[PDB]
């Protein structure tokens, strides 16, 4: 399962999306529990995501602290960043990310663990 | 690569290319295997590549090259085989049955290319249902003859006789012309006393499993449609309920025969064949006792280990079970010999029944239905079955499904959330129990009681205490509500719902207390008749509701929410009286702790209780104290309602708060959500915000079109202006929800519509299209429905505002713009329905869009707008025929008769519209009858003169199908349009002969005899 | 350990639509009709080992049939489709399995009664009893709101392993790699994402 040498530092219920750049429209690709997942060894946090009933990688990414969340026109309850580097569907792809919670209370308290979790990156 | 020179026909087909293609298709992977599947599709497309098939069939070691070859050949015969001369059929017919025995008396090809020789047999039987017995009489005689000649040759024989009857008797009714099918049924009925021989021999006499197998396929397929007489004047029966019930090899296709013969209607007069009946029922049961498993085993567990075929065997013998006993089991039921055999088949079914298998436990579960509600009525049949329902009820009590009520579920980490998707296979699951159970409460109350209050007892006592368990039990408790009488129904609640209030307060825990929570809800929002004459109940019930309404468990609360309307629904009697013992109606009191109460609740759960005051407040009848009543219940929204509109006045920026529009829209919720349980008592709060809410939907719009202009048209996707379009549509929402309900159209007409009209019509005119709201759209065809016979000039009003600009919407595509499609039909219809006039008042270039708009419904795939569409241009048509002989009327038939003709005859035949078939044939058969009982008192045509519509109409339709149809002769047209027109009266016949035609279009030299068939 | 899957219905009854989703998670609004077939690999992680399934989403659309029953040779189980919202997708379940049948004559096979998250059912559950006699397994599933979207496979992986107790499990999550972003494109990062926020996100009227 390749977990067990990390501790969840925060949990959310989420949709993710990915932009289809070409056809210039959002795609999704998973929902499921957005954990925010610290190696105990290295310190370094990833976010790992997997849809819900196939327990499938939608997402599997270190939060650089290079990455910034932007809001998206139109949601109050949603993040949009770019990502390198992410791992879910094999080799190292760039990606344009989009993710969804079910309040704007919860898309809130993610920006703020997002944040928290890339100072710990930072060192 | 190059691939691609298999599809150059000028050169000889290079077979070994071939070979490699179909080899890259079916093994390759990636591009090339996409790349070889574009070329084996161009390759069959081929009109001509039928040619190449003798040289595949020789020269190719690929068996799915042979199998293409096949298909192409297969397309060759079903749609074009009577446009070859003479010879080319025959050379066809000859190397595809030389191919045939040529791959059975090779034995290792026989065992290794079984696809490729079922695809030879079925392209046999396409040849045999375009040429025998026409042109074959002797195929059966010769069939038979060499099936002694080899063992294989005759194994194969069953193949094909399997197919010809599956094609000729199963899927014939959509396949082939009336009089086509009842001529290859004729034909088999004909030959089947020989064809029986050779399966009763083979039957009886056996060579090894492989040929009997197939022999006892091949008769299932007979027993749809044979006769009695070979089933039961026969030794077949003895053959089929013990010698092929013991080899496993043969046990599963003879179970699905003996199922087939109990299907059948027997004679319910003949001693004889009763006592058949029964010997092959008892030979069954036996085979399976001694060769398969005893009465007693544990078939839950076998279905779960699912080894070999244990799964599917279970299946078939629980489907062989229902069948005979749902027909024959009185043949049981009287005779004290065959008791044992009738219990120890039911014992089987009850051994089934445990199972976790959904659809299978929804299949003995339709026989216990069937059982059960025999026992019911049938007098002196009960006791029979005593034992087994019995343990029916232990089954049923123990596997209960969730119902709607029950929001709250267990997730897959093992957490007790709410469910967010509902689960109809779940819900129609547990109402099938309900009915069973109800039944077998019915048959043994004192049963039913105990089962449930033992197990009652050892779930308050931790003993089995479980999730399962009180979920099961509790659901159980509730479905049989209504099944006991009161004081015994008294009796069995009190003890209940007691132990329920217990274990309530004393298991502590997230998970536990919302599990109980829902368990008290969903027993006690069964049973109003018993809160009705307990008040002390009732109300402690309704503050237990209230105490759930303050719990952290959202599903508890959403629960709470809908249980309180549940109960409210039928016992709001006993809150708006004053109760003995109480100081003011309870009501009165609901009313003035509705803050604190509703204080933890979500928007929409606050808006729910609010709709369940609504439903008691109209209760009380007394004008004055009702409408004192909904004042009371509405003063916070109308609190809050005052202040947005006195400070609204001034500073219109106010209504640009992002806070106040989410309180705005709330307020306007709480309305609906009242207005929709009082209906026509709401007009008092109506009118308290009618004129100042219309205003703030003119202030809402003007907004919203600032911002698309500021902004762009992506504006209409931000939080801000969805949160305004949300005012608008809560608003257009609770005024359909009035005028649908309203009694006093009086007053609608008179205080209602002007002002309605002005503040929405103009806006959604003259907004953009991605600004428009689809609910106007709804909104007006309540306003047609409940009152447009009243206010004629604004229906003509109505339809300028929105006809031209919505249709313009959506007639680019077939997707754009759903819900406006949708409720642009729904408007047009009840305006063509009880306001025709309005559409005479159109100017003809605008009434010519609006034939433009019905045809254009009729070639959606969409149901919601494809059968409004039919249903307009029938009612169209009414309303044409209704005027009479005026200008207008003539006009119509001159300008439209035949546009409306052709458009359902494209529809009928492009083989895209399928699901309205009814209504295009009841469409078409209207409008042939306006010119056969001479309703179009004008001539149809711009043909020399004296000549009659109905010559006119012939002379049009056979050349528009000839033009349309060009494969078609003029006789194969002439004979249709003629049985078309003969039949125009009967909706039967008629569909019947344009099914025949929709047959005849999609082959060559279809018999234009076919439709004299009636 | 792969295993070829024909996937059969009438054409709109969401054949790819649900195969899609399970690739990548997405949901196609559109309908593309598929031209005669679409092989997709789909592997799922059980605690057997991964499995393979070979996904072969042929077109309903006659008209777009192209090899048709063709497809069918040398498949190990099977998928028919069929709409809950349209009666003649149903009414022709017992057409596409006669062609299934004649040429796979012993395959699991699951019928699946999709777009159940529609308020306004057809096809009601008790007249869906075909699949009884023809020993098929029955789902309603929708590719939409993912009710019961697993089962199908779930169900074949169990059938064609010959393990009743086969379940899904987690697939390992490997450790991501430390990137920093491109500076020599740093500066173009901004077109490509500020289209895709401005580009709003479809159905904010969901709960997620
Ligand atoms: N509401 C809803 N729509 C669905 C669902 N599944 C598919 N659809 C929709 O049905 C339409 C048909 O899409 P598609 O998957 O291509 O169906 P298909 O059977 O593969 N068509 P074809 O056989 O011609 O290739 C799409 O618009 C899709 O969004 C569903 O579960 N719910
Ligand atoms: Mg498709």
């Amino acid at each position: 399962t390749m977990e067990e040498d990390e501790e969840v530092l925060y949990k959310v219920r989420a949709k993710l999306f990915r932009f289809d750049a070409d056809a210039k429209e959002w795609k999704e690709r998973g929902t499921g529990d957005c954990k925010f997942l610290k190696n105990k060894k290295t310190n370094k946090v990833r976010i790992l995501m997997r849809r819900d009933k196939t327990l499938k990688i939608c997402a599997n990414h270190i939060i650089a602290p290079e990455y910034t969340l932007k809001p998206n026109v139109g949601s109050d309850r949603s993040w949009v960043y770019a990502c390198t580097a992410d791992i879910a569907e094999g080799e190292a792809e760039a990606f344009t990310f989009a993710i969804r919670f079910g309040s704007k209370e919860n898309a809130d308290k993610f920006k703020e663990e997002f944040e928290k979790a890339q100072e710990i990156n930072k060192k | 690569g190059s691939m691609e020179g298999i599809l150059d026909f000028s050169n000889d087909l290079d077979i070994a290319l071939l070979d490699q293609v179909v080899s890259t298709f079916y093994q390759g992977s990636g591009v090339q295997q996409k790349q070889a599947q574009e070329i084996l599709t161009k390759f069959q497309d081929n009109p001509d590549a039928w040619q190449k098939a003798d040289q595949i069939l020789q020269f190719s070691t690929n068996p799915q090259s042979k199998f293409i070859a096949l298909s192409i050949l297969d397309k060759l015969i079903t749609r074009k085989w009577k446009l070859l001369p003479n010879d080319h059929r025959i050379g066809i017919r000859n190397f595809v049955v030389g191919m045939i025995i040529s791959m059975c008396q090779d034995d290792e090809v026989f065992k290794t290319q079984k696809n490729l020789i079922n695809k030879s047999d079925l392209t046999l039987v396409q040849i045999l249902k375009q040429e025998w017995p026409q042109n074959w009489p002797e195929f059966i005689p010769e069939l038979i003859g060499s099936s002694s000649s080899s063992v294989n040759v005759c194994e194969n024989n069953m193949i094909v006789l399997k197919l010809l009857s599956e094609e000729v008797f199963d899927f014939s009714a959509e396949q082939m012309t009336q009089a086509k099918a009842l001529h290859l049924k004729n034909s088999m009925s004909k030959e089947f006393e020989q064809i029986f021989k050779l399966c009763f021999q083979v039957l009886e006499q056996g060579s090894s499993s492989s040929l009997i197998v197939a022999t006892l396929e091949s008769l299932l397929r007979y027993l749809h449609w044979i006769p009695y007489r070979y089933i039961y004047e026969t030794n077949i029966l003895e053959l089929l309920s013990t010698k092929f019930m013991t080899s496993p090899d043969t046990r599963a296709i003879t179970l699905k025969c003996l199922t087939e013969v109990s299907n059948l209607k027997i004679p319910q007069d003949n001693d004889l064949i009763k006592r058949q009946t029964v010997l092959f029922f008892q030979n069954t049961l036996q085979q399976i006792a001694t060769s398969v498993m005893p009465v007693t085993a544990d078939l839950k567990a076998t279905y779960a280990n699912a080894n070999g075929n244990d799964q599917s065997f279970l299946q078939d013998l629980a489907m062989f079970l229902t069948t005979y006993l749902a027909r024959n089991r009185a043949l049981l039921e009287s005779d004290e010999s065959l008791r044992e055999l009738l219990l120890n088949a039911h014992q089987y079914l009850i051994q089934l029944s445990k199972i976790e298998e959904r659809e299978l436990f929804k299949t003995t579960l339709d026989y216990w239905h069937n059982l059960v509600a025999d026992l019911f009525y049938e007098p002196l049949k009960k006791h029979i079955y005593e034992e087994i329902c019995s343990q029916l009820r232990l089954v049923i009590i123990e596997n209960m499904v969730r119902p709607e009520e029950v929001l709250v579920v267990e997730n897959d980490e093992g957490e007790i959330v709410r469910e967010f998707v509902k689960e109809s296979d779940t819900i129609q699951l547990y109402k099938s129990e309900r009915e069973v159970l109800v039944y077998l409460t019915h048959l043994n109350v004192i049963d039913t009681e105990e089962i449930m209050i033992s197990k009652l007892a050892r779930q308050i006592d931790g003993s089995e205490w479980s999730w399962h368990n009180i979920n099961t039990l509790s659901w159980a408790i509730g479905s049989i509500s209504g099944t006991m009488s009161e004081d015994t129904e008294k009796r069995f609640v009190v003890t209940v719902i007691k132990d329920l209030l217990g274990l309530c307060e004393q298991k502590r825990g997230k998970d536990n207390k919302a599990v109980v929570a829902s368990d008290i809800m969903y027993v006690v929002g069964q049973y109003p008749r018993f809160l009705k004459a307990h008040w002390n109940f009732l109300r402690t019930v309704i503050l237990k509701l209230f105490k759930f309404m303050h719990e952290t468990h959202e599903g508890v609360q959403d629960m709470a929410c809908d249980t309180f309307i549940k109960i409210v629904q039928k016992c709001k009697y006993h809150f708006v009286i004053q109760q003995p013992r109480e100081s003011e109606p309870f009501i009165q009191t609901i009313i003035r702790d509705i803050q604190k109460t509703t204080a933890d609740l979500q928007p929409q759960q606050v808006h729910t209780f609010y709709k369940a005051c609504g439903i008691i407040i109209s209760e009380e009848r007394s004008v004055a104290e009702r409408n004192r009543l909904l004042s009371d219940l509405m003063q916070l929204p109308n609190m809050a309602w005052d202040t947005i509109v006195e400070q609204s006045t001034a500073n219109p920026t106010l209504l640009l708060d992002s806070e106040t529009v989410k309180i705005i829209a709330n307020i306007i919720k709480t309305n609906v959500a009242v207005c929709t349980s009082m209906g026509a008592d709401f007009y008092p709060q109506l009118g308290h915000i009618y004129y100042n809410m219309l205003q703030l939907y003119r202030a809402v719009s003007s907004m919203i079109s600032a911002q698309v202009a500021a902004e762009g048209l992506i504006a209409t996707k931000t939080p801000k202006v969805r949160g305004l379009r949300t005012i608008k549509k809560e608003i257009l929402k609770l005024v359909e929800t009035y005028i649908s309900k309203a009694r006093n159209l009086d007053d609608v007409v008179k205080v209602l519509v002007e002002p309605l009209l002005n503040a929405v019509l103009e806006d959604y005119m003259n907004n953009v299209p991605d600004a428009r709201d689809a609910e106007v759209l709804n909104c007006m065809t309540t306003v047609v429905e409940k009152v447009g016979h009243m206010i004629p000039q604004g229906v003509i009003l109505i339809l300028q505002s929105v006809f031209e600009c919505t249709l313009d919407m959506i007639n680019k595509d077939f997707t754009e713009y759903p819900e406006h499609r949708v409720e642009f039909y729904k408007l047009l219809k009840v305006i063509n329905e009880k306001s025709f006039a309005a559409f005479l008042e159109l100017p003809p270039a605008a009434f010519k869009l609006f034939v433009d708009a019905i045809c254009w419904a009729f070639k959606h795939n969409n149901r919601d707008v494809e059968v409004n569409g039919l249903q307009i241009a029938l009612d169209l048509v009414k309303n044409i025929e209704r005027m009479g002989n005026v200008p207008f009327a003539n006009e119509f038939h001159k300008n439209y008769f035949f546009i409306f003709v052709s458009e359902t005859f494209f529809v009928l035949t492009d083989s895209d519209h399928k699901s309205g078939f009814s209504k295009q044939a009841l469409l078409l058969m209207k409008l042939i009858s306006l010119v056969y009982d001479n309703k179009i008192s004008v001539p149809l045509y711009q043909v020399p003169q004296g000549t009659s519509n109905q010559v006119y109409l012939s002379q049009y339709l056979a050349n528009m199908l000839s033009n349309a149809f060009p494969h078609l002769t003029s006789e194969q047209i002439a004979s249709f349009l003629s049985a078309l027109t003969k039949q125009c009266k009967d909706l039967v016949v008629f569909k019947g002969t344009l099914r025949d035609f929709l047959v005849q279009i999609k082959e060559v030299g279809g018999d234009p005899t076919d439709y004299l068939f009636a | 350990v792969q295993f070829k899957l024909v996937l059969v219905g009438d054409g709109g009854t969401g054949k790819t639509t649900f195969v899609k989703r399970h690739l990548t998670g997405e949901f196609e609004k559109k309908y593309v009709a598929t031209l005669g077939v679409e092989v997709h690999p789909l592997v799922f992680h059980t605690n057997r080992g991964p499995i393979k399934f070979n996904v072969w989403d042929t077109a309903g659309q006659e008209k777009f049939g192209g090899l048709r029953d063709g497809y069918y040779i040398q498949a190990q189980c099977a998928i028919i489709m069929f709409d809950v919202t349209s009666r003649v997708t149903y009414k022709n379940v017992p057409n596409w399995h006669r062609d299934l049948v004649r040429v796979c004559e012993n395959i699991p096979i699951v019928l699946c009664g999709n777009k159940v998250d529609i308020k306004d059912r057809k096809v009601k559950a008790k007249s869906i009893v075909f699949h009884r006699k023809k020993n098929l397994q029955y789902y309603d599933i929708s590719a939409k709101s993912n009710y019961n979207f697993e089962k199908p496979f779930l169900w074949l992986a169990r059938k064609l392993i010959g393990d009743p107790n086969l379940e899904f499990v987690a697939m390992p999550a490997l450790a991501p790699p430390e990137v920093v972003m491109d500076p020599a494109l740093a500066a173009q990062y901004e077109h490509d994402l500020e289209v895709a926020q401005t580009t709003a996100l479809p159905d904010e009227d969901d709960d997620l």
